[PDB]
């Protein structure tokens, strides 16, 4: 019977002020009570602002719920917005049905850069009696998110069979991971294998060497 | 809170088939609220399914939902269900079961994936990785569909545990999960990495031993 | 003895920096019990906090419903909100209080002579709709505006038999007391 249309994103900084907005269609929007739900990465949603401005226990003062008649829209406020605020923000209503807003991707930016940590993996045993070797690559600890990543051979660059993860937001940073497939005649052939990670600048790099053992 | 919410039943169906899903309740009174389900998907977002009334006499449905499911309740088993019949693949989507209060929901499941495809389903292989400090690493590879868990001697072992999120690749998903321990841990105690692919039914145990040749 | 005594406890106005406000006591909450004593009515959360203070009590229980609107479908059925709080009884000997106001009119019961009020022409029997724009309930939440405004013009709306009215004032300090007051008697 109606919809909520919120932005589909928002990118405030640390210690600022966000507004939230949720925007009722057709109808008034004090008509019905307007909730919140804050929802990370890969979580459930829970509740940060029900009945349009009551506060559940546990819910920092620092998020606060409004209504304004005159735009018909509702507004989600954080003051001194944290990093652990970065998560998706839903609004949710009601009539003879039951509606969600879109969904607003907040983004908080100020916090400290940081340069990727890398950890490589050589292929395991059980894996190469399969005539089969895969290298990890796992990166973490890094921000911002924007990373590029790359393989070599022996110092020369590889660009087949590799799979590279997405960024993903994991507690206070970021984590990456990418992945080189090769066979067990190509694992043993070579002498040195690199994973390479490029961030703002920056090119860290980590080695694999098959000849561990004579 | 005490108001816990398990949702179950979920994993992979071929389209058009049936597929039932429960959400088992505990911590509070389960016949003095009504139950309700709602859907994600990383496109459609939030989205209601279905509701049912505390006492189970009443029920509602969503847009998306034309008789296609129908959501009950088991008062006396503090438990709720969503019997979903005829599966198309863009029902494709996490499941979250919901506690009602008059005007909201105050409390959410933890979702289960529902995946309808005809591709068949595929346990992952669990390889170990090896190399002060140590970081241990596991390989779970080529499985479908999402989710696994990886847990570190059955729990025992969560600080420095990061489960990267998979890769797709011709179908199948693959991801490491890595942990950091003292090497006084690792030479006292065995280091065992747990996965769990509940749409297999799969539980595998894997065993970090050093590189050998 | 006025007559919200002896109404149920129906919050209409929470204030600011209060130990309701603290504890998250929001207008439209019913209290319901104060440790224990049982609260139906605004005489019994007077008494009760009287007697509690006096006591010598700190820390109690108060039992609140928090209800009102239109039920969302599926949900129709749900039992009352009760909620369970642990609460500050106020120093009663020092003038304390718990920070909660009744659903009272804010209806003008009369008007000091001389005072700059019937400056603008406010009358006795006047009913306050808005100030400075906001809607308000209340005859308290035009007394925290006064004390916060800092001296600007307060823009206020007025029904008065059918008529509504718009009036603005001004004033600021006092010589005998030192704070900013307008002149009104709440009836």
């Amino acid at each position: 019977q109606f919809v909520l249309t919120q932005p589909n994103s928002v990118s405030t900084n640390l210690g600022s002020t966000v507004k939230l907005s949720c925007k009722r269609s057709t109808g008034n929007i004090g008509s019905n009570y307007v909730n919140w739900y804050q929802q990370h990465e890969g979580r459930s949603p829970t509740t940060m602002i029900y009945r349009d401005d009551k506060r559940p226990d546990g819910v920092p003062d620092r998020f606060s719920g409004s209504i304004d008649r005159s735009s018909n829209s509702a507004l989600l406020t954080i003051n001194n917005v944290q990093t652990e605020d970065e998560a998706d923000y839903f609004c949710h209503s009601y009539s003879s049905g039951i509606v969600f807003g879109g969904g607003t991707k907040l983004t908080v930016l100020g916090q400290p850069k940081s340069t990727p940590t890398l950890t490589v993996f050589p292929p395991s045993t059980e894996e190469l009696q399969g005539n089969k070797a895969t290298l990890v690559c796992l990166i973490s600890d890094f921000y911002p998110s924007d990373v590029e990543v790359a393989w070599k051979a022996n110092g020369a660059p590889i660009s087949q069979g590799v799979d590279t993860a997405n960024p993903t937001k994991q507690g206070n940073k970021y984590i990456a991971s990418s992945f080189l497939r090769l066979t067990a005649e190509q694992w043993r052939s070579r002498n040195s294998f690199t994973c390479q990670v490029t961030h703002e600048g920056n090119t860290v790099e980590k080695s694999l060497s098959p000849a561990e053992c004579v | 809170s005490e108001v816990q919410l398990v949702e179950s039943g979920g994993g992979l169906v071929q389209p058009g088939r049936s597929l039932k899903l429960s959400c088992a309740a505990s911590g509070f009174t389960f016949s003095n609220y009504g139950m309700a389900w709602v859907r994600q998907t990383p496109t459609k977002g939030l989205e209601w399914i279905a509701s049912i009334s505390a006492g189970g006499d009443k029920t509602y449905y969503g847009d998306s939902v034309k008789g296609r499911f129908s959501i009950s309740r088991d008062n006396a088993k503090t438990t709720h269900y969503l019997q979903m019949d005829s599966l198309r693949s863009e029902d494709t989507a996490t499941y979250y079961c919901a506690k009602t209060s008059r005007v909201y929901f105050d409390y959410w499941g933890q979702g289960v994936m529902v995946t309808v495809s005809s591709a068949e389903t595929t346990a992952p292989s669990v390889y170990p990785l090896a190399p002060s400090m140590v970081t241990l690493g596991c390989l779970v590879k080529g499985y479908f569909p999402e989710p696994v868990t990886v847990t570190w001697n059955s729990g025992a072992l969560s600080s420095g545990v990061h489960t990267f999120p998979a890769v797709l690749q011709s179908g199948l998903y693959t991801l490491t999960s890595s942990v950091t321990v003292p090497s006084s841990t690792w030479s006292s105690q065995a280091v065992t990495c747990n996965v769990a692919h509940p749409a297999s039914s799969t539980k595998v145990d894997k065993k970090i031993v050093p590189r050998e040749c | 003895v006025p007559k919200y005594l002896k109404e149920p406890v129906v919050v209409g106005y929470v204030q600011r920096d209060s130990i309701a406000q603290k504890i998250g006591i929001k207008p439209g909450d019913k209290i319901i019990k104060i440790n224990g004593y049982e609260v139906r009515t605004w005489e019994d959360l007077r008494d009760a906090l009287i007697r509690l203070s006096l006591d010598g009590v700190k820390e109690t229980t108060l039992f609140l419903e928090r209800e009102g609107g239109v039920a969302m479908p599926g949900a129709e059925d749900d039992v009352v909100e009760v909620l369970h709080l642990t609460i500050k009884v106020p120093n009663v000997q020092k003038g304390e209080e718990l920070g909660i106001a009744p659903l009272v009119k804010p209806v003008v019961g009369g008007v000091k002579k001389g005072s700059p009020a019937d400056q603008v022409g406010i009358k006795p029997g006047d009913l306050i709709l808005e100030v400075n724009g906001k809607k308000i309930n209340t005859w308290y939440e035009l007394v925290e505006e006064v004390r916060k405004s800092q001296g600007k013009a307060i823009k206020l709306k007025i029904l008065r038999n059918g008529k509504m009215i718009e009036k603005e004032l001004i004033p600021a300090k006092d010589p005998k007391t030192g704070t900013y007051f307008i002149g009104l008697f709440p009836k």
